[PDB]
């Protein structure tokens, strides 16, 4: 099973430094050219750096002189040393494998390329703002909930920094009819988000509803029970 | 540096439709162009390499064509799960570049939202702030007007919206609208109403509650 797992992403001060790492498995790491590609929220893909099998490196102007890509084949690892960080560096950073394909038809023969394997990504935030844990409030189901109909309930995850937060319902048992909204930046610079779920009105009395909120950047794990008021 | 321009920036198409996405290179790049599919919250997936070669595991409905400076991505028969942001990328230069992306929405039958209003919790009120949430659940098209009214006075600049990405199966959106007020301003008023205007509704729907009741 081919996989790439990134780590080291976190909140850093402007002008600060951070080292990203990528753990490769399920393939001969040493035989592949590798890349780091970044993407700011709601924005396009941006190539950060390339490294060949011989350790030869390439960088765009946006990042050259501040970032260093490196590889440790004995540890099947890819690294990204990022220095003199700025707001423009805030993004999800992906560890990417370069695939090689041989076009062999005649006359003529050549190699083609593709970014065939990408990791899940690691979030980098460059800001002087403090790490802040969220407050978790219930979105209590209405008493007017139609008999034999559908009722809505949820959790409001307010005032946290940086991203991300994860929300599950009933420890991952309740997934159907769930809507976890993308975080919105409030005027204060803090994030806020709601996670909702629609369930039958009958279950409101019998079934217990708990939202499992996890904000790893602030070490905030909260389980909030949502019940009719 | 090779600049890649995609067209259109966005498009909306029905299930069964043939979709074409263009990628124009600022300089000749031969066939050194790859196409990617990016689903929300996920890393991009390679679809096509060498401008026309179909990557392993990619359905045949995806195809690539072109050489030199003009390239095309074709999706022959749209499926609901085809909604994504599509990107072209070149391997001509060591300095890799990507196009800006093309957001593809799946056209669907009109579906009215289910509306729910949520009063602030007693726990939040103790902190000196009141968040009032309005939920628009499973609707299509995306266009929706959400207006907040407090004692029938239209609110402005004190609400923020969040919208989910198209549901991969039913192709619907869900929307949250949050009204933020101080505890003192919230306690000043009785009627909290969220009014929703949408194509699937025969007239605007209002969900309301009376503070305390």
């Amino acid at each position: 099973e081919v996989q790439l797992v990134e780590s080291g992403g976190g909140l850093v001060q402007p002008g600060g430094s951070l080292r990203l790492s990528c753990a490769a498995s399920g393939f001969t790491f040493s035989s592949y050219d590798m890349h780091w590609v970044r993407q700011a929220t709601g924005k396009g893909l941006e190539w950060v750096s390339a490294i060949g099998t011989a350790g030869d490196t390439y960088y765009p102007d946006s990042v050259k002189g501040r970032f260093t890509i490196s590889r440790e084949n004995a540890k099947n690892s890819l690294y990204l040393q990022m220095n003199s960080l700025r707001a423009g560096d805030t993004a999800v950073y992906y560890c990417v494998r370069e695939g090689t394909y041989y076009h062999d038809s005649g006359s003529d023969n050549y190699y083609s390329y593709g970014m065939d394997v990408w990791g899940q990504g690691t979030t980098v935030t460059v800001s002087s703002a403090s790490t802040k844990g969220p407050s978790v409030f219930p979105l209590a189901p209405s008493s007017k909930s139609t008999s034999g109909g559908t009722a809505a309930l949820g959790c409001l995850v307010k005032d946290y920094f940086p991203e991300p937060v994860t929300v599950s319902w009933n420890s991952g048992a309740l997934t159907s009819g769930v809507h976890t909204f993308p975080a919105v930046l409030q005027s204060s610079g803090l994030y806020s988000l709601s996670s909702v779920v629609t369930v039958p009105s009958s279950s409101l009395g019998t079934q217990t509803y708990i939202c499992n909120v996890n904000h790893k950047p602030s070490n905030t794990k909260v389980d909030k029970r949502v019940e009719p008021s | 540096a090779i600049q890649l321009t995609q067209s259109p920036s966005s498009l909306s198409a029905s299930v069964g439709d043939r979709v074409t996405i263009t990628c124009r290179a600022s300089q000749g790049i031969s066939s050194a162009l790859a196409w990617y599919q990016q689903k929300p919250g996920k890393a991009p997936k390679l679809l096509i390499y060498d401008a026309s070669s179909l990557e392993s595991g990619v359905p045949s409905r995806f195809s690539g064509s072109g050489s030199g400076t003009d390239f095309t991505l074709t999706i022959s028969s749209l499926q609901p799960e085809d909604f994504a942001t599509y990107y072209c990328q070149q391997f001509n230069s060591y300095l890799i570049t990507f196009g800006q992306g093309t957001r593809l929405e799946i056209k669907r039958t009109v579906a009215a939202p289910s509306v729910f209003i949520f009063p602030p919790s007693d726990e939040q009120l103790k902190s000196g702030t009141a968040s009032v949430v309005c939920l628009l659940n499973n609707f299509y098209p995306r266009e929706a007007k959400v207006q907040w009214k407090v004692d029938n006075a239209l609110q402005s600049g004190n609400s923020q919206e969040s919208v989910t990405e198209q549901d991969s199966k039913d192709s619907t959106y869900s929307l949250s609208s949050t009204l933020t007020l101080s505890k003192a301003d919230y306690e000043k008023h009785k009627v909290y109403a969220c009014e929703v205007t949408h194509q699937g509704l025969s007239s605007p729907v209002t969900k309301s509650f009376n503070r305390g009741e």
